[PDB]
């Protein structure tokens, strides 16, 4: 039935339409070339500390050697030094050597473009857009089971459709899953999955990507751009044995290689599309200070 | 570059696994072999008799010496124009390979004459002198009428290294040279000079590709340069900076990527193709092989090769504090000098 | 054309309380010692292991306020409000919206030009809804923000630009065309007055009708810390009362 | 000579190609209709301090009542006032007032946040480039003396044009300055504006428009945008009397008017287009060091 139905029982010549390419329609049609990238798709919503350490005991073997010249700051200048550094400026100490006060001086103006190129590294980190992606492929532990993972997700396909042949030809455990999971229609996954009543999506690459393409605020994002998919083509399906196929086969060459096939991407296809949080940086904050309160509760021993 | 050396050796790798496999899908036997000199194949004209000819593995195919090409061919229109096609086992497109205090001086000068004259406005209107001294070492880095002018240039003082701090994350932040070329829609590339030096390999689809669209008829121009027998030879040329960009496929480029990290690809993406194979006019081994390489689509053959070979992959602060690293470093041995002095002194 | 901060001062008000009696278990002392641990996270303000977590959490003071300089630069900075719409290339107007209104005078020259070319059809199925009569009730409405995006020549939206700031422009600039002078038929006025106009062009007439009327034209940070401005001059009669309650103590 | 004899000997029917239109142009031949925008073209390479000083004036005269509440609290707490702005590290006073340590604490946020503020005003500041041109027009004080600045630089035209002829009918000692400083080729004249033998040009808008485009690394900049220019525009030369100038002129009208001359103007013309340099904050610098010697000058009598 359907495209193939009207083109094999010869109601009709070609099929011009957006169609998959599988083995059996090339059993009972001979496809043309393809032109377009379609295959299947998912779719969803170090060695600082070490030296300035052994910079700080040279600091402060140079500050014993100036009470050697020469009050009671000979391990007490760790807590100028080091407190210094981050120029909060705890009350610790008003240095009396030469020496030590030059020294002091030279590594504040080292503390001073060390945090400066702090505040830079922060606004390098402040520059990149990180992506994130829970499930990176189609053959992850999370599709195997619902009950493997913590929560019970889903996934929805198209019914009567090649993705399901291509499942039931690759995965007949994914098909049994995908049973409990389907629904009907394409939009009525969309508006699923827009309000929440629908957590994965199996379809193909290039019409998830226009329809990602054209939605306001961009929450559905695919996974990678066809990688660990199918990677097929959309071409034209034909009668067996039609004298067509060679020309309209050059025809569709001739339009590849000048650029007009990538203006009706351009005319076709749309190429479009954060806060204050920093709280897994607080979570190490608040365990290394539990961590240093319990190194005091150890030096509590004496 | 070979006067006379053509032996037998142990060939492998993706297209060689493809062909293993749809060797086991219906049963044939073969003779692997290579090509006489390292072209894909141009339709070109010898320069004898005015008769066009194809070289390379077209032109070992069309002769007889060959009967089907299991190799990296980009199919484009004029190659399909004279044989037939199977559907293509890989889909990519085309892309570009490229290789990726003064003042202050014065302003520290102009504290030692602020230092000077703070001493002088106290010492003319009423160890202090060395109290002053080493308040202004106090003052001049920031680690009762003086005391104005004083914490006026101390708010010299951080407005400076505010000023620097702003500068800095300007310097190494935020600006940048534009080190990216923007893929083929680069304007200073249309009319191109001896700075941007980039060709494509010699007799390959690219150059068809170049030849036709006329648009970039003036980079076909300048791109015939430097044309290139293998695509290793251009890896060397680039790894010199002999070259400056270079125009290939995606997936070869991303593989030398995830071999040498240098190698870095570009932004943009065009001639969305895909390698097939090679094959004769109406033959019995036409339809047998585009199924097989439908069935070695269908299932995760084609990713499984991906693990063989595609998929298979392979701030610090000491940059501009190395030199004030380096002077941090050597001042302990001025310092040292100056217990010197103040031994040698009493 | 905050919370996280609040978690910090919870956090530090347990602090400085535990390492008062940390201090105390490891030998007006106690308010000035909390007094002590508030010149720590803050500057000094004021004139044995316990000290060693004091400097470690001074270097969470840095942690905080760095990053207060960071997350400013991905508020203020490098953001912006997507305010505009750069030009007839925008899939907004493309693909319209019951918000999206942008029209033009009805029964203009901009709408035969939309309608000539097919390919800007969808934007001729919005104006026929939502066109004016006059420029100048265009300008009312959409500034009372009832219009979204006006099609129209550049002298007079460059003009009400230099009028009014909030008046903006953009960029692209597509049917560059040309203000002429509307003549009747088979006339010599046709010739006489045109090679004026070009008598017009070669002197600096032209420009002096710029300089009458085209050419001429007609940081502070309060954006969203004002209100913060407004706590620091408001919390010093709390801060007062304070210390009356702190006299009533006394 | 060249097209404009060939067209009034007859020998050539029409000039389609490029061609400025003036004057003596329009008396001797026919035009059409105007299709690009070709004019000329010239080529080159407060309540905040207000309200600061009166919480000064607020913060003194709490100090003022710290040291009336319950030891030099009286006029030289500012000192301690407009030296914790900074985070000097640099002894001032002990506070033994509670007020005074609420109030410093109010400072030491407000001083923070004041900070973070003039780091995000200098971010501002820094990507906000200027971009300014010395010659504003025509009628520059350059245009009349160039000795009258301390460099006499030079600026030239093409030899033998309209745009001369236009200079020669605006101003005949604009061509007598000119005269000295001619050249011949256009290219020739790009050398010279990229070596330092030239630092100014002068010919019609598009053409340096679109070697500006071409410029390699954005280096010869252009003057305005179209203001202070001749505003001319190019067109179709015909016969005077031809019957071909109507319907040329239509043909032309009815290409304006399907974006067809914005794709051609798109594929042929392509318009495109960080240190340590604080001069203006210097500037100011070396004006309040100046008003700073005035004022200890001042204070100077007592
Ligand atoms: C799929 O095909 C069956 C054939 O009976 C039909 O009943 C069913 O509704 C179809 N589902 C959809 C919506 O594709
Ligand atoms: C393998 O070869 C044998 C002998 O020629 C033939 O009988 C058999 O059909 C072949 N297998 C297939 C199915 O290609
Ligand atoms: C053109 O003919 C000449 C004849 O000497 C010969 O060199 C060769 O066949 C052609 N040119 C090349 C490729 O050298
Ligand atoms: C594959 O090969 C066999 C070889 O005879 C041939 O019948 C046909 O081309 C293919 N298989 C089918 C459909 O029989
Ligand atoms: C301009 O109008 C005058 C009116 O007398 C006429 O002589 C002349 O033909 C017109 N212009 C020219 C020079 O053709």
């Amino acid at each position: 039935n359907g495209m193939i139905g009207e083109v094999v029982y010869q109601r009709a010549v070609m099929a011009v339409g957006s169609l998959t390419i599988n083995e059996e329609r090339s059993e009972v049609v001979d496809f043309s070339v393809p032109f377009v990238e379609t295959g299947i798709s998912v779719m969803v919503s170090a060695s600082v500390w070490v030296m300035m350490f052994v910079m700080l005991l040279i600091v402060s073997a140079i500050a014993v050697f100036v009470f050697e010249y020469f009050s009671f700051t000979i391990g007490k200048a760790i807590w100028l030094l080091w407190g210094l550094v981050f120029n909060n400026s705890v009350p610790v100490q008003n240095p009396k050597g030469t020496t030590s006060k030059i020294m002091v001086s030279v590594w504040a103006f080292f503390a001073v473009i060390f945090l400066a190129s702090y505040t830079a590294n922060l606004a390098a980190f402040m520059i990149q857009e990180e992506f994130v992606d829970q499930v990176t492929g189609l053959s992850d532990k999370k599709f195997q089971r619902p009950h493997d993972y913590s929560p019970p997700f889903r996934f929805g396909t198209v019914p009567n459709g090649s993705t399901e042949r291509n499942i039931r030809n690759n995965y007949p455990y994914m098909h049994q899953y995908m049973t409990r999971f389907n629904q009907r229609g394409v939009e009525d996954a969309l508006v699923s999955l827009k309000t929440g009543k629908l957590d994965a999506f199996i379809y193909d690459a290039a019409v998830l990507n226009y329809k990602a393409g054209r939605d306001e605020g961009c929450k559905l994002v695919t996974i990678g751009s066809g990688y660990i998919f199918a990677t097929t083509g959309y071409g034209i399906a034909l009668q067996k044995g039609s004298p067509w196929k060679r020309q309209i086969d050059l025809a569709l060459l001739q339009f590849v290689g000048d650029g007009e096939m990538e203006e009706l991407e351009t005319l076709w296809l749309t190429g479009i599309c954060s806060s204050q949080l920093d709280i897994d940086n607080m979570a190490g904050v608040f365990y290394m200070l539990a961590a240093a309160m319990a190194l005091s509760l150890i030096t509590f021993i004496w | 570059g070979s006067p006379r050396h053509t032996v037998p050796q142990c060939c492998y790798g993706f297209c060689i696994d493809l062909l293993i496999k749809l060797a086991r899908t219906m049963n044939f036997t073969y003779e692997v072999h290579l090509v006489a000199d390292g072209k894909f194949g141009t339709q070109e004209r010898v320069n004898n008799s005015n008769k066009k000819e194809w070289n390379g593995m077209m032109g070992e195919l069309l002769s007889g010496q060959a009967d089907m090409i299991v190799a990296p061919l980009t199919i484009n229109n004029e190659r399909a124009q004279y044989i037939e096609f199977s559907k293509p086992f890989k889909y990519q497109g085309l892309t570009i390979l490229v290789k990726k205090s003064t003042l202050w001086l014065l302003v520290g000068l102009s504290v030692h004459v602020v230092a000077v004259m703070l001493y002088l406005l106290d010492r003319f209107s009423p160890l202090t002198l060395s109290s002053a001294m080493w308040f202004s070492w106090g003052v001049l880095l920031n680690s009762f009428s003086a005391r104005i002018l004083g914490m006026v240039w101390a708010g010299f003082a951080m407005i400076i290294v505010a000023s620097y701090t702003a500068n800095l994350a300007a310097f190494l932040v935020l600006d940048r040279p534009e080190e990216r070329i923007t893929g083929i829609n680069d304007p200073r590339l249309r009319n191109p000079s001896d700075k941007f030096i980039y060709a494509t390999v010699k007799q390959s689809s690219v150059d068809i590709y170049f030849r036709r669209q006329v648009e970039l008829s003036t980079m076909y121009r300048h791109m015939e340069k430097h044309n290139y027998e293998s695509a290793a030879e251009a890896i060397q040329a680039v790894r010199d900076n002999k070259l400056h960009a270079f125009i290939w496929d995606s997936a070869v480029l991303e593989f030398e990527a995830s071999q040498k990290c240098d190698l870095v690809t570009t932004g943009e993406l065009f001639f969305r193709s895909g390698f097939g194979i090679g094959m004769r006019k109406d033959s019995p081994w036409k339809q047998n092989v585009s199924l097989s390489i439908l069935k070695s689509h269908e299932n995760g053959f084609m990713e499984d090769l991906d693990k063989t070979w595609v998929r298979y992959q392979e701030t610090l602060t000491f940059e501009n504090m190395a030199g004030v690293f380096m002077l941090v470093a050597g001042g302990i041995v001025a310092g040292i000098f100056l217990i010197f002095i103040e031994i040698a002194y009493k | 054309k905050s919370t996280l901060w609040l978690l910090v001062g919870l956090s530090v008000h347990v602090v400085a309380v535990m390492l008062y009696l940390l201090d105390r278990f490891s030998p007006l002392t106690l308010s000035s010692a909390m007094w002590f641990s508030w010149g720590v996270l803050l500057n000094s303000g004021i004139g044995f292991s316990a000290r060693i977590l004091g400097m470690v959490w001074a270097g969470f003071a840095m942690i905080i306020v760095a990053s207060y300089t960071a997350n400013l630069a991905a508020f203020l900075v490098l953001d912006r409000p997507e305010e505009r719409i750069t030009g007839i290339n925008d899939p907004r107007l493309r693909n319209p919206s019951d918000k999206f209104i942008y029209a033009t005078v009805k029964q203009s020259s901009v709408d035969i030009y939309f309608r000539r070319q097919v390919e800007l059809s969808t934007m001729y199925r919005h104006m026929e809804k939502h066109n004016y009569e006059s420029a100048a009730e265009a300008i009312q409405a959409v500034r009372d923000n009832k219009l979204h995006a006006f099609i129209w020549d550049s002298a007079v939206l460059e003009f009400e630009a230099s009028q009014k700031c909030d008046l903006v422009t953009t960029g692209e600039l597509f049917f560059r065309s040309g203000f002429g002078i509307g003549m009747r038929k088979d006339s010599p006025w046709k010739q006489n007055v045109s090679l004026s106009i070009l008598k017009s062009h070669e002197n600096g007439f032209m420009e002096d009708l710029d300089k009458t009327w085209v050419r001429y034209q007609e940081t502070l940070t309060f954006e969203n810390m004002a209100g913060v401005f407004m706590l620091v001059a408001g919390g010093i009669v709390a801060g007062i009362f304070l210390i009356f309650i702190e006299i009533a103590y006394k | 000579n060249g097209m404009i004899g060939e067209v009034v000997y007859q020998r050539a029917v029409m000039a389609v190609g490029s061609l400025t239109i003036n004057e003596e142009r329009s008396e001797v031949v026919d035009f059409s209709v105007p299709f690009v925008e070709t004019g000329i073209s010239v080529m080159v390479s407060a309540s905040v301090w207000v309200m600061m000083f009166v919480m000064l004036l607020i913060v003194s005269a709490i100090a003022v009542f710290v040291f009336e509440y319950f030891s030099f609290t009286i006029g030289k707490a500012i000192w301690l006032l407009w030296g914790l702005v900074f985070n000097n590290s640099v002894p001032v006073q002990n506070p033994k007032g509670t007020t005074s340590k609420i109030m410093v604490s109010v400072w030491a946020f407000f001083a923070v946040i004041f900070l973070a503020s003039y780091t995000a005003n200098l971010a501002a500041f820094m990507i906000q480039e200027e971009f300014v041109d010395q010659v504003t027009g025509l009628s520059d004080k350059k245009f009349q003396r160039p000795h009258d600045y301390s460099p006499p630089f030079r600026f030239g035209t093409v030899p033998q044009g309209s745009t001369e002829r236009n200079i020669r009918n605006n101003y005949p000692y604009m061509h007598q300055y000119m005269t000295r400083f001619n050249q011949r080729g256009v290219e020739d004249a790009l050398v010279s504006l990229k070596t330092g033998k030239l630092d100014a040009f002068i010919y019609d808008a598009a053409v340096l428009n679109y070697k500006a485009g071409r410029d390699e690394g954005c280096k010869l900049v252009t003057i305005g945008s179209g203001y202070i220019f001749a505003t001319t525009g190019y067109g179709i030369a015909l016969q005077k009397g031809s019957p071909w100038k109507r319907q040329i002129d239509l043909a032309l009208l009815q290409f304006v008017g399907d974006g067809e001359m914005e794709e051609l103007e798109t594929l042929w013309l392509t318009g495109i287009c960080s240190s340590q340099l604080d001069i203006d904050n210097m500037a100011g610098v070396f004006y309040m060091l100046a008003a700073a010697m005035a004022l200890s000058l001042i204070t100077f009598i007592w």
